[PDB]
């Protein structure tokens, strides 16, 4: 009642000021844990009342963050699970609530180990003497190359993606571990990229065609690799895929404070520009080679199975 | 005698060929206050451009030919000794030390080219201030025609391809294409131009300043951000540092990305080049022969956290920041000289006409 | 206006003579009558009628031509561009191999000098010709082809992408050469270019050398809207084209550039 | 310990005349949104738990308003107090009511109900925490200022201000306005004072979130001539010391004339004051929701753009504005339920809600209030200035400097009909 | 000849600078030193006759190969003396005095001067208050207290051009000077100003026909912190120092 409408106007208006949690596996099991507190100290008749409330809650914090699409598509996922239960009791009040808390409890099991499951699969695509080229940061990017050099021996171009350079983390953490890191910006991506051999990179969100969005600056590295032909491999979990069509909805990218484009001290000649900061940018899916999720690699041309087995296609709009 | 300096950081090793060196030294360390080895112009032509102070194309080639200029007023003949050997042998040196400062444009290696066939054919019979006389109004003349004629043609030539109504986008800093713009705005185009940035130099705000001061409405982003607005663009302004000879574009590091970028949105790019800026040399990657800066330069603050403070500590850490590379000749669509508007396999054809040939 | 007149009897009388010949005799005509300059010079900003680039390309070439021997060089010049075509026609025949698959734009007198050059050579081959239909010349290369004994089908003008698979070389006649080496050329010539760099075609261009005209097109709005007019002319890349037959020799694209340099427009 | 604030809901200088006899100055919209919502709104961003909203002139229509926004909710983190008295009438005054009620704590944040602003302040509370428990409470405030240029448009020279400060241990020095002075003397017993490097800034925007303690109110009750800040901080200085904190990287400046307002409400529609930004939604109403489009376009719900109408620049659209055929508007902010013709212009103009706006009409960097009207072939000059309902008459061009209103002392015009006097 | 080094020979009551102040060695020996370490070949000296003529023969016992050795009168100054020798001038003047204890490798102003195209180029270190740039290496404003009635006086077209001015009370001038050849030009057509030290004051870089050449003139001067140069203000660490 109080406590849980506090909380949810904690996590609304969290994501309506910045991105809190900074991790997005850390901000998926607090979307689980809103998810079972919400069903857990609320009373409901019919599953579609609980269908009605969670969509009534879901488009609030749609509308916090547009661009944060993984407190969606959870909310989506769900749901379905949710309506599988409904229908597999179908064909009811404290049974189907004991069944939404231990799925939503399996949920969290697969969930704790998908960056595990891919730093598992991750020695069966990384050789010995290999030049990697990444773009941003991301931790399971980072965890894919920490644990593939622990039998192979290879470099990392760690591209810095530059509205704010969040990538040297990235080449701090990986030259810790010792990978032979090399520190670039992006004007140097296609002067390097005659030497490049594989593109990896991490995703914010994957789109229902395969398309997905990612730290900016990776749709000129996608068109770079595919002008050098290098295959692209997009260490992504199972939780950023989203139905959300390209062109059907508004909002794609997010635009920051020109701040760190252009600084405030820049003078007189601020009045008379207009300067714009995406920090994400469109990849189409034919510039992608290779999905990696925690159950095994995917084509670009598989999303849409995924989509079906994951999602419903009434929850879409949601 | 003139030492070399040494090499700072950790080099790539594909880069361990090609020197590296830090603005925080000098060279000039141990040699002496009045200079005698090297000529005092030549000295403070290396210490401006050591630092950073002329970082322009066209400015390091003005600069040089004032330096030499000063020079061959300050020259004098010994006994029994020709001008045109001994002015051959000094100069040597001089351009050795402005090497050793920072690595030469190829503007200022056909000035070198240029200057060294004109002091070549000096007569034996000419007086010694009649041929410094010579030398200089050859040198005032060279610097008139193939900067200012050449620009203002080259201007001409942009003027009359720049349509009203269109989009502009521009990177880096070059003073042909800013004054392309300027030069285009003040007749009676109406036009906005959308200026890419790059890290380390961010030199995109000097022709931002140079756009909002000449009236232009201006907007300012960063390479990630090119790919966003390329679908609303329709023209890209280029500024070339070099041409090679089979059409490539030597010019700052994110030239070839852009253009190709821009060919995936279907944008035609163009790049202005002076036709001494040429090359009979020729390479297709920018990993043979390139400038590299500074390894300290990547580095910001972003909050108060800078990661790469000491990243020599770090044993598996490189850093990079490349100056120059080449684009595919496929790639570039414009070459607009003042010869007129040419393809990029039209450049060893300007070399040949201009090459008395 | 007794230039048009001139012009309209030079060009009527031969129904397969060019139009830019046509326009060069005119001026010569003109410098047959100082005076003669001058008459030419009032001929030449009258002569606003034809909106083809070959036109007012051979106007220029012969403006620069001529800057008491105008009429001998005029002369010359109208001798080397009468006996162009069978130079272009020898040059240009032998690259046609026996059994091939032609492709055929619309109609020219030009690729119809070759295929006659062709067959004079005991060769067999097959010709698919687009109708290219603002106006039924397709057919009328397809009739003028078939006087010629040779096996022509009239090919649909939406088909270019459908037999491009089995026509193993595209030559086509342009009536219009920029700097770089693309063409100008009628409104079908981009699709069948872009068709046959799809299929790794051979798209060979065969065109005179008076066609050179300075101008540089980047978009297919780029060309002068007075020579668009339902556009009736389009642009191909350079890219899109493998070579060229002039009667300087079968030029590669880079080398018309050359030639213009040379030739300073 | 509890972050209080107290809120200053009323400027009592002079300046938003006759802008400010018909609404309240917190309640004047840059878009859409009142500025004591932009205050509220940083003050629940900070992390401050308790506001003390002080409001005096036209304090009833300025409880009407915050009584229904979000701030006033019992979900709402930040709970604000609604304080009322028709005695005071200067910023020591409601600081002297503070000490005298006994309503702050500890390090309360001394701010204005018109500040526009995204510092993220807890740096700046740590670092006056960490002085006040070194130098044991003689750190008495806090001054924060922003980075900035001494050309940029935004700082104006009645609010440009010059500080010759500590450039270790970041504490103020010097103190004075540079209105009107083009030479700058600076005292000698500054630099004898702070020995421990000296430098002047003038590259400080004042974003007045002054950050402080209950020590300063104590010196305002002791002190009856300490009117407002920069008297406090000047008796301060030429007599406990007062710190500064820079920031780099987030906005923050309140608005003391039009030009101030244009300025930032530019920085607003330019996204400057991000998280801020009027897509997000942060006051949670239902008829002020926008769709950001590309260009810094904002479009509300159903406002269905005529035929041939242009927006190419840093336009915004309230909810229920409907615009006629072939207009040209950028660098613009309208209002929701706004009527605009056919074939006019809108250049770095703001346009509130109700207005009407006839066909071949020519605004250009005007001020449009409540309920406005404007007529066929009327060609406004920059700086124009019409409040509450002005109808100006057809076929007449106002001036550069033309402020008209129903009140007549104030402004050039009275209640009369804007064709005939 | 990039440089012609001129040794001043004048004072400006602790001790007295030309003979007397022999801190662990000769102090006329430490000037010479440095202009024969790094080049100067040519050395012309000022001898001083403010001791009633008696530094020449102090000054002819460092036995450099190469010297210019003028008398001078009493009551003369600086200034007096670069107009003194302005038509054996040619090029650039470095000028150096008597009494200079410098630890600093010289080489660092002469860059300073040759970089940026200086007119001027002074070396100080750690009564004068000294405005310097946030880089540190161009100064803005300088003055004493004796001669100002206010405190100190600050344009507003200075703050306009550079926001942040970060001044220094406790430099002091070790006299290694690098002059352009105009503005001892404008010394010898303005002969009322003495004592270069004063100079520096009226430099006119600011709004106001005194330039010979927005567009103006450039001067600078390098604040050292680890380099001991000569100081006898204080006299804690001057005392406890040791001299290599």
């Amino acid at each position: 009642g109080s406590e849980l409408s506090e909380r949810i106007e904690s996590f609304v208006e969290t994501l309506k000021r910045g991105g809190g949690p900074r991790s997005s596996e850390e901000m998926a099991r607090e979307t689980l844990g809103l998810l079972r507190q919400i069903i857990t100290d609320h009373r409901w008749s019919n599953a579609g009342e609980l269908m009605e409330l969670i969509r009534r809650e879901g488009r609030r914090m749609t509308a916090a963050q547009p661009s944060e699409t993984t407190v969606g598509n959870m909310v989506r996922r769900v749901l379905k699970i949710i309506r599988e239960e409904y229908g597999r009791l179908h064909g009811h009040y404290a049974q189907l609530q004991s069944n939404i808390i231990e799925a939503i409890n399996e949920l969290l099991v697969e969930l704790e180990g998908t960056m595990e499951n891919i730093a598992a699969q991750a020695l069966e695509h990384i050789h010995s003497n290999e030049v990697i080229m990444t773009i941003g940061f991301s931790r399971t990017v980072e965890a894919f190359l920490k644990e593939a050099a622990r039998k192979r021996k290879f470099h990392v171009i760690v591209a810095e993606c530059a509205p704010f350079c969040q990538g040297h983390e990235m080449a701090v953490n990986l030259s810790k571990a010792g990978i032979e890191t090399t520190v670039m910006t992006d004007a140097a991506i296609f002067a390097v990229m005659s030497r490049v051999n594989k593109v990896i990179i991490g995703t914010k969100t994957i789109l229902a065609n395969g398309a997905l969005r990612a730290v900016t600056g990776t749709h000129t590295l996608a068109l770079a690799a595919k002008h050098h032909s290098t295959p692209l491999i997009v260490c992504a979990p199972m939780f950023k895929l989203s139905p959300q069509f390209p062109n059907e909805e508004d909002s794609f990218h997010k635009f920051v404070a020109p701040e760190e484009v252009l600084p405030f001290t820049e003078g007189d000649i601020l009045e008379k520009v207009s300067v714009h900061c995406p920090v994400f940018d469109y990849v189409p899916p034919e510039l992608i080679t290779l999905f990696i999720s925690n159950i095994g690699g995917n084509a670009p041309s598989y999303i849409y199975r995924l989509m079906s087995e994951l999602y419903h296609p009434d929850d879409h709009v949601l | 005698q003139v030492p070399t300096r040494k090499d700072y950081g950790s080099k790539v090793s594909l880069f361990s060929h090609l020197p590296q060196y830090s603005r925080q030294n000098s060279l000039t360390q141990f040699m002496s206050i009045p200079s005698s080895v090297i000529h005092p112009a030549m000295v403070r032509l290396g210490l401006q451009y050591s630092q950073g102070l002329v970082s322009g194309s066209n400015a390091r080639c003005i600069a040089l030919l004032r330096a030499l200029q000063q020079v061959i007023q300050d020259y004098t003949t010994p006994p029994n000794e020709e001008l045109s050997r001994d002015l051959v042998n000094k100069l040597k040196p001089y351009m050795s030390f402005l090497t050793q400062c920072r690595p030469l444009s190829a503007s200022m290696h056909n000035a070198i080219k240029f200057l060294n066939k004109e002091i070549t054919s000096v007569g034996s019979s000419k007086r010694e201030e009649e041929a410094k006389s010579e030398l200089r109004a050859a040198i005032d003349r060279y610097v008139q025609e193939k900067i200012v004629l050449a620009a203002q043609a080259i201007s001409r030539f942009a003027y009359q391809k720049i349509s009203n109504g269109d989009v502009i986008l521009v990177y880096g800093c070059s003073s042909l294409v800013s004054r392309i713009l300027q030069e285009a705005w003040t007749e009676g185009r109406r036009f906005r131009v959308v200026v890419v940035d790059s890290r380390p130099w961010l030199e995109g705000r000097h022709t931002l300043r140079s756009l909002v001061h000449a009236g232009v409405p201006a907007s300012y982003l960063l390479i990630p951000a090119a790919s966003y607005v390329l679908p609303e663009v329709s023209k890209v302004l280029l500024g070339a540092h070099a041409l090679l000879a089979n059409g490539s574009v030597m010019s700052r590091v994110g030239t070839a990305q852009l253009a190709l970028v821009a060919r995936a949105h279907n944008v035609p790019v163009l790049v202005c080049c002076e036709t001494y800026k040429f090359c009979e040399r020729v390479q297709t990657d920018a990993f043979v022969s390139n400038e590299l800066d500074d390894p300290d330069d990547l580095q910001c603050k972003r909050g108060e956290h800078v990661a790469l403070a000491n990243w020599q500590n770090h044993a598996s850490l490189r850093l990079l920041n490349l100056v120059y590379d080449v684009t595919p000749p496929e790639l570039v669509d414009l070459v607009i000289t003042e010869l007129g508007m040419i393809p990029c396999s039209s450049v060893p054809v300007v070399l040949r006409v201009k090459s008395s040939d | 206006k007794e230039l048009i007149e001139y012009f309209k009897s030079q060009m009527k009388e031969d129904p397969d003579m060019a139009s830019a010949v046509a326009a060069i005799r005119t001026l010569l005509e003109f410098l047959k009558r100082g005076l003669r300059a001058n008459l030419t010079s009032a001929i030449e900003t009258l002569c606003g009628v034809d909106s083809s680039v070959a036109v007012s390309s051979g106007g220029e070439l012969f403006l620069r031509f001529i800057s008491k021997i105008m009429i001998e060089r005029g002369e010359l010049f109208l001798r080397r561009i009468s006996l162009s075509r069978n130079k272009i026609a020898d040059l240009c025949h032998t690259f046609i191999k026996d059994g091939a698959t032609i492709l055929t734009h619309a109609y020219s007198r030009v690729v119809l000098r070759v295929l006659e050059a062709a067959v004079a050579a005991k060769k067999r081959f097959s010709v698919y010709v687009t109708e290219s239909q603002p106006d039924l010349s397709g057919k009328k290369m397809a009739k003028a082809l078939c006087h010629l004994n040779v096996p022509v089908t009239v090919v649909l003008d939406a088909a270019v992408g459908y037999i491009m698979e089995k026509a193993d070389l595209v030559i086509v006649g342009a009536e219009g050469v920029v700097e770089n080496g693309g063409i100008i050329n009628k409104i079908g010539t981009n699709q069948m270019a872009v068709c046959a760099k799809a299929q790794n075609k051979p798209f060979y261009v065969v065109a005179e050398s008076f066609k050179f005209v300075r101008l540089f097109p980047l978009n297919q709005q780029d060309v002068p809207d007075k020579f668009k007019y339902h556009p009736w002319v389009d642009y191909t890349a350079p890219s899109l084209i493998t070579l060229l037959f002039t009667d300087l020799g079968v030029l590669t694209p880079s080398a018309v550039s050359d030639e213009l340099i040379k030739l300073y427009l | 310990p509890p972050l209080q604030a107290v809120l200053v809901a009323d400027s009592f200088d002079r300046r938003f005349f006759p802008i400010s006899k018909d609404q309240p100055r917190v309640l004047l919209p840059l878009a859409n949104v009142a500025l004591i919502d932009y205050t509220l709104e940083f003050l629940t961003a900070t992390g401050v738990q308790e506001t003390f909203v002080f409001c005096c002139w036209k304090a009833a229509q300025i409880k009407e308003h915050l009584l229904k926004s979000k701030w006033c909710r019992p979900t709402s983190l930040n709970v604000v107090r609604i304080i009322t008295s028709e005695l005071y009438r200067s910023l020591g005054d409601v600081l002297r009511d503070v000490d005298a009620k006994a309503l702050v704590r500890s390090d309360f944040l001394l701010v204005y109900g018109d500040v526009i602003s995204n510092i993220n302040i807890t740096r700046a509370l740590e670092e006056h925490r960490l002085r006040r428990k070194l130098e044991k409470n003689v750190s008495v405030m806090t001054m924060i200022f922003k980075e900035s240029s001494p050309s940029h448009p935004t700082r104006c020279h009645e609010d440009n201000v010059v500080v010759a400060v500590d450039s270790t241990t970041n504490r103020v020095l010097h103190f004075q306005k540079t209105q009107g002075l083009r030479r700058f003397a600076f005292p000698l017993s500054l630099f004898q004072g702070s020995s421990d490097g000296v430098e002047v800034r003038y590259d400080l925007l004042d974003c007045h979130i002054s950050i402080c303690s209950p020590q300063v109110a104590q010196l305002f009750t002791d002190n009856f001539d300490y009117q407002t800040r920069d008297d406090f901080v000047r008796g301060l200085l030429v007599n406990n010391q007062i710190h500064m904190h820079v920031t780099a990287k987030e906005y923050g400046a309140r608005v003391s004339n039009l030009h101030m307002y244009s300025a930032v409400c530019a920085d607003v529609i330019r996204r400057w004051v991000y998280p801020l930004t009027p897509e997000a939604n942060f006051t949670d109403s239902t008829t002020q929701s926008c769709t950001h489009s590309r260009h810094n376009i904002y479009r509300g719900p159903e406002v269905s753009l005529g035929h041939g109408s242009i927006l190419e620049e840093n336009v915004l659209l309230g909810s229920g504005t409907v615009i006629g055929s072939n207009c040209f508007i950028t660098n613009s902010v309208i209002g929701p339920g706004c009527h605009i013709g056919d074939n006019v212009v809108l250049d770095q103009t703001y346009l509130w809600q109700g207005v009407r706006v006839a066909a071949g009409a020519q605004i250009h960097q005007s001020l449009l209030c409540d309920n406005a009207e404007v007529k066929e072939r009327v060609t406004l000059k920059p700086r124009s200035v019409l409040t509450s309902q002005v109808v100006v008459g057809p076929n007449i061009t106002l001036p550069e400097g033309s402020v008209i209103s129903l009140h007549p002392p104030d402004a050039e015009e009275d209640e009369d009909d804007g064709e005939f006097s | 000849m990039e440089f012609q080094a001129v040794v001043m020979a004048v004072g400006g009551s602790s001790i007295p600078k030309p003979l007397l102040p022999v801190g662990n060695k000769p102090l006329i020996w430490y000037p010479l030193n440095l202009l024969e370490r790094v080049g100067f070949e040519e050395v012309i000296v000022v001898t001083t006759r403010d001791v009633q003529k008696a530094l020449c023969a102090e000054f002819k016992m460092k036995m450099k190969p190469d010297i210019v050795c003028i008398p001078d009168d009493a009551d003369m100054g600086t200034a007096d003396s670069l107009r003194y020798i302005y038509p054996k001038l040619k090029t650039d003047v470095l000028v150096l005095s008597c009494d200079l204890i410098t630890d600093v490798a010289l080489h660092e102003v002469v860059d300073l001067f040759r970089a940026y195209d200086a007119s001027l180029a002074m070396l100080m270190r750690k009564r004068d208050f000294i405005g310097v740039d946030s880089t540190g290496k161009r100064l803005l404003f300088m003055a004493n207290e004796a001669d100002l009635d206010e405190e100190l006086v600050i344009k507003g077209s200075i703050l306009q051009k550079h926001p942040r001015i970060r001044f220094h009370t406790g430099l002091v001038d070790a006299h290694l000077y690098c002059l352009k050849k105009y503005i001892v030009d404008f010394l010898m057509e303005n002969g009322s100003i003495t004592s270069i030290r004063s100079e520096l004051i009226p430099y006119l870089v600011r709004k106001q026909s005194a330039s010979s050449q927005l567009k103006s003139l450039d001067i600078y001067s390098f604040i050292t912190l680890n380099l001991a140069p000569y100081d006898a203000c204080w006299n804690a660490c001057r005392g406890d120092r040791w001299e290599d």
